[PDB]
């Protein structure tokens, strides 16, 4: 009773492990975009553009409110640096 | 300081106010006429593989 291999498949199985060690890389470096992309945001974020109008209006509304709105409402004469190293503005010309 | 006629005249821009069209160096064209990237230059390179720039607006 020799339960050997079919030939056919035994013949494949010889470049098996060449598959095998690309998937080991493959899987190692798809993980480490995941999570590399997944560490900053808690999470994988869709892409901005990949969003409807509105969509992106209501994600932006907090950065926009957080970085510009309140600096532009609590400004005084004396907050900008005098180096002129100030924020870019939003829409640059 | 140089009169309130004066201030009037430099404020007023339009003779008939019924239309608004608020001034604007340029206007926005990418991604809809809106800003992807609301933040500073270092913050954008950032807080691609920072943690603590994200808000999570929820
Ligand atoms: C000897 C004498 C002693 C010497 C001592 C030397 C000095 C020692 C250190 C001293 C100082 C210690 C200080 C400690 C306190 C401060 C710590 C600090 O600041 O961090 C806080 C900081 C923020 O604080 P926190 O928010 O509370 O952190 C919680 C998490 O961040 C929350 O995470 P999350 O829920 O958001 O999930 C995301 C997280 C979760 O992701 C993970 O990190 C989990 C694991 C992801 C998959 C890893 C797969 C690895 C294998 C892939 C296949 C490789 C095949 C090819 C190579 C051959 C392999 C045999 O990932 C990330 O955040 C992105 C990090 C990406 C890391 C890059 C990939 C790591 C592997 C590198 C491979 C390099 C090429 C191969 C080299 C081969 C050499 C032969 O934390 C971090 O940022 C953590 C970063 C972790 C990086 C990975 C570390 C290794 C993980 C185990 C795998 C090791 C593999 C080794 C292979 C060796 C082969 C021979
Ligand atoms: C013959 C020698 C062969 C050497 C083979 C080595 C191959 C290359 C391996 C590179 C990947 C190594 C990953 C190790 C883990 C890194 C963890 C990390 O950086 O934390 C991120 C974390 C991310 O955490 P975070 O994103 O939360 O940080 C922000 C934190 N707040 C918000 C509070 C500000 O960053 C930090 O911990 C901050 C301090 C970073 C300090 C600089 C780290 C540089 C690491 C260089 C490693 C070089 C290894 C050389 C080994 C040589 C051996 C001989």
């Amino acid at each position: 009773v020799n339960t050997a291999y079919p030939t056919p498949l035994k013949t494949i199985l010889k470049t098996t492990p060449a598959f095998v060690v690309y998937f080991v890389f493959g899987l190692g470096f798809s993980t480490v975009i995941y999570d590399v992309v997944y560490h900053p945001k808690d999470r994988i974020e869709r892409f901005y553009f990949r969003s409807s109008k509105f969509e992106r209006l209501s994600r932006k509304r907090d950065e926009k409110l957080r970085h510009y709105f309140k600096p532009a409402i609590e400004w005084q004469p004396w907050y900008n640096t005098s180096t002129n190293n100030n924020t870019r503005p939003l829409l640059r010309y | 300081v140089h009169g309130e006629e004066y201030a009037q005249k430099m404020q007023k821009r339009f003779h008939q106010t019924d239309i608004w069209a608020p001034f604007r160096h340029r206007y926005a064209y990418m991604y809809n006429s809106s800003n992807k990237n609301v933040k500073d230059y270092k913050q954008v390179t950032l807080s691609r593989y920072i943690n603590g720039f994200d808000k999570f607006n929820v």
